[PDB]
């Protein structure tokens, strides 16, 4: 079974204890580390930080001390937008031209392949039409990759890609049985299923549904994703289910109403170390006092108010249980987000290093 | 947004 984990390279700047480099990570924790974000740069990969190439160096170093280690560069993001990759994906001269440049970067800094986290294709201003042409740059990666190989006796570089777990995004973007084909591996985003974008607390990543949610609703759990990607074609070897260290947090209408689904007024506090609201890491909230803590019993996930705070989250039981059930839909493994989010130097939650993420590593194993 | 979006 794979563990995937992903490392940020915007960690670097976070304040005293929470500050992470690629001297943070336990080289021995995870089978494959993906890190996040390279950038694009007239249709060719390109570092987003001004350090990078000394990171890249010192992450695929980790491979020194553990051989059987995998590093892959994830493109893309959130803030990178879609539209570069729609402009790449337009035309067979562009494609080609980023598939020699991820080719030649990725063999240049020793990473063992490429992950592909468009936020997304077909959506978030990226046209229609970007939902085959995502196929199509699949699918020459894959030819490319697979040619590389054999022309230069390499091992042949990886490629996966971080996927949505919302029907919406998934019907609007992706052929999952034609890019399922093509990918080594499908690192699953079963996370982020709410949000302080909406106007109700709503858990980050609820195994299940409750009993009383309906409609489109009822699939906004991890269940339901992995039934769908299942559904349109992807290999449970294939199909890696993402595992949150981080939570997603609400201020509350009322203080009277903390219930899963109560009226909520916007993001939560910002965390003193992760400064973004509508998030907390998990160091942030496993040690917090005068607050109480609940598990959704329908979804498998706690979530914890204090005041008018209300943060969902996943814990030590809630990832015990996500991979018993992963383990028994016969899944490729877990994938988490990410690396400095958990408690990686034991400094916060008396649980010893990397709480979160040594659970995930004990179950699969 | 916030994390992996």
């Amino acid at each position: 079974a794979k563990l995937v984990c992903y490392f940020t390279n915007w960690a670097q700047y976070r304040q005293g204890e929470a500050r992470f480099l690629p001297k943070d990570l336990d080289p021995s924790l995870c089978t494959h580390l993906i890190y996040a974000f390279a950038g694009m740069t007239n249709h060719q990969l390109s570092t987003t930080e001004w350090n990078d190439e000394t990171l890249y160096q010192e992450f695929n170093g980790l491979k020194k001390m553990n051989p059987k280690l995998k590093t892959l560069l994830a493109i893309g993001g959130w803030n990178f937008g879609t539209q570069k990759f729609t402009d790449m994906v337009a035309t067979a001269n562009n494609r080609q031209t980023f598939v020699n440049s991820a080719i030649r970067f990725l063999r240049k800094y020793s990473f063992d392949g490429l992950d592909l986290d468009w936020e997304y294709p077909g959506s978030q201003g990226s046209p229609a039409v970007d939902k085959e042409r995502f196929t199509t740059l699949v699918q020459d990666l894959a030819n490319a990759f697979q040619q590389e190989a054999q022309t230069s006796g390499k091992e042949r570089l990886l490629l996966s890609a971080a996927v949505p777990a919302g029907q919406t995004y998934v019907d609007a973007g992706y052929e999952v049985d034609k890019i399922a084909q093509n990918l080594d591996f499908v690192n699953l985003m079963a996370y982020d299923f709410h949000g302080s974008w909406e106007k109700v607390t709503g858990h980050n990543s609820p195994l299940y549904k409750r009993q009383e949610e309906s409609g489109a609703a009822a699939s906004l759990n991890v269940d339901a994703a992995v039934q769908q990607w299942l559904q349109k074609g992807t290999p449970a070897s294939k199909l890696i289910l993402g595992m949150p260290t981080y939570g997603r947090s609400f201020t509350l209408a009322s203080s009277s109403d903390t219930r899963v689904g109560a009226p909520a007024t916007g993001s939560g506090t910002p965390g003193p170390f992760t400064k973004e609201g509508g998030m907390l890491a998990y160091y942030e909230v496993c040690s917090w006092k005068g607050a109480t803590k609940q598990r959704i019993q329908d979804q498998k996930v706690p979530y914890i108010f204090r005041d008018n705070q209300w943060v969902g989250f996943d814990d030590v039981e809630s990832f015990k249980t996500k991979v018993s059930y992963l383990k028994q839909k016969g899944l490729g493994g877990a994938m988490v987000w990410a690396l400095d989010l958990d408690d990686f130097a034991g400094f916060s939650c008396n649980q010893g290093r990397y709480p979160l993420i040594q659970t995930l590593r004990q179950e699969l194993s | 947004r916030x994390s992996h979006x």
